[PDB]
C-alpha cells in the first residue's frame, strides 16, 4: 500500500486524518445531492468519533479534529492550539480546494472571509496555495461587481503584496515534499471519460494481498 | 511574484472603469490602488502614468473628449494625489527614469479652454505633493 499513495498523492502515513478528508472531498462534486448529504453525514460521524477519542471535545477545535471542521465550514483558526507548519499548509490547501471547484456565491464569500482571515493570520505558509487560486483571483478582480465578494479578495491582495518581500520559505513544491501532492487532483470534478485509470492495476495486487493474509 | 501580477489586472480594471473607455467597484478599485501604493509603489505609479499618457493621446473629435477627458483627468490626478500622499518617503532614485516621464505631461497640463482652469489646480496640487521628495530633478531642469 506504499505504491498507491505515491500515485494518488494522499499518504495515510503522513497524515491519516487529512487524507481521509481529502478522499471525501470529491463527494461534493457528485451530480447527486443525496451523495453530498451522505458525505457530510460521514464527516459528522467521523467528527463525533475523533472527539469521542478525546474527552468532551465535540465541536471544539483541536488538531485531531481540525480538518473535518474545514470540510464542515462550507456547510476559529487559532495559532496556539496547533503551532505546526504542516497543519496550517494542509488546512489551507483544503480550503483552497474547497474554493476552486465550487461555483456557489455564498460559499465563495464565506470561504473568502476565512481565507482573508488566514492571509493575515498565516502569511508564512500563504505562498503554498497561491498559484492554486491565481486562476480564480485574476478573473474575480477583473469581472466581478459584488463589493461584499471583492472585499475579502481585496484583503487577500493587500495581505499578499505587503508580505511578498520575504523569500518563500514554504513555496508551492512544499506539498510535494512530505508526500501529499495532488490534493487538488483528487478533489476535482469527475472526468466524464468513464475510463479506469492505470494505478487500479496496482490496486488489484492490493486486493490479492489482503485475501492472502486474512482467510487462513 | 508572477501570480502577484494581479496588480496589472487591477490597472486594466481601472482602465475599464474609466468614463472614456458599477461605481462601487470603481471606488474599491481606486481605494485598492491607493492601499497597494503604500507598499508597492513603482508599479502602481508606472501603470497610472501610462494610463494618463494614453488618456492624453486618444479621442479628440467627439464630445466624449470634453466630458470624459474632463472627468478622467480628475480621476487620474486625484488617484495620484492619494498615492503620493500615502507616504512612500523613499527616493528609489528614478530621477531620469519616470519623473522625466512625469514632468512633460505636467507641463502639458499647466503650460497654458474653459475646462482647463480647475485642472490647473489639481496639477498644481500634484506637483505640491510630488516635490516633497526629489527636489533635485526639477531644480536641475529649472
Amino acid at each position: 500500500c506504499k505504491q498507491m499513495d505515491h500515485f494518488v498523492g494522499l499518504n495515510f502515513n503522513s497524515n491519516f486524518n487529512f487524507a481521509l478528508v481529502g478522499h471525501l472531498l470529491k463527494g461534493y462534486r457528485h451530480p447527486s445531492p443525496a451523495i453530498v448529504a451522505r458525505t457530510v453525514r460521514i464527516l459528522h460521524t467521523l467528527l463525533t468519533l475523533v472527539n469521542k477519542h478525546r474527552n468532551c471535545d465535540k465541536f471544539e477545535v483541536n488538531t485531531q479534529s481540525v480538518a473535518y471542521l474545514a470540510a464542515l465550514l462550507t456547510v476559529l483558526l487559532d495559532e496556539e492550539v496547533l503551532t505546526d507548519p504542516k497543519i496550517q499548509a494542509l488546512l489551507l490547501t483544503v480550503l483552497a480546494t474547497l474554493v476552486k471547484y465550487t461555483t456557489d456565491e455564498f460559499d465563495q464569500r464565506i470561504l473568502y472571509e476565512y481565507l482573508a482571515e488566514a492571509s493575515v493570520v498565516f502569511p508564512k505558509v500563504f505562498p503554498v496555495v497561491h498559484n492554486l487560486l491565481d486562476s480564480k483571483i485574476n478573473t474575480l478582480l477583473s469581472l466581478c461587481q459584488d463589493p461584499n465578494l471583492l472585499n475579502p479578495i481585496h484583503g487577500i491582495v493587500q495581505s499578499v503584496v505587503y508580505h511578498e518581500e520575504s523569500p518563500p520559505q514554504y513555496q508551492t513544491s512544499y506539498l510535494q515534499s512530505f508526500g501529499f501532492n495532488g490534493l487538488w487532483r483528487f478533489a476535482g470534478p469527475f472526468s466524464k471519460q468513464t475510463q479506469i485509470p492505470d494505478y487500479a492495476e496496482l490496486i488489484v495486487k492490493f486486493l490479492d494481498a489482503l485475501i492472502d493474509t486474512y482467510l487462513p | 511574484h508572477r501570480p502577484v501580477e494581479w496588480v496589472q489586472a487591477v490597472v486594466s480594471r481601472f482602465d475599464e472603469q474609466l468614463p472614456i473607455k458599477t461605481k462601487v467597484s470603481t471606488e474599491h478599485n481606486k481605494e485598492c490602488l491607493i492601499n497597494i501604493s503604500k507598499y508597492k509603489f513603482s508599479l502602481v505609479i508606472s501603470g497610472l502614468t501610462t494610463i494618463l499618457k494614453n488618456v492624453n493621446n486618444m479621442r479628440i473629435f467627439g464630445e466624449a473628449a470634453e466630458k470624459n477627458l474632463y472627468l478622467s483627468q480628475l480621476i487620474i490626478l486625484d488617484t495620484l494625489e492619494k498615492c503620493l500622499a500615502g507616504q512612500p518617503k523613499d527616493t528609489m532614485r528614478l530621477d531620469e527614469t519616470m519623473l522625466v516621464k512625469q514632468l512633460l505631461p505636467e507641463i502639458c497640463h499647466f503650460l497654458h479652454n474653459q475646462h482647463a482652469a480647475e485642472l490647473r489646480n489639481s496639477a498644481s496640487g500634484v506637483l505640491f505633493s510630488l516635490s516633497c521628495n526629489n527636489f533635485n530633478a526639477v531644480f536641475s531642469r529649472i
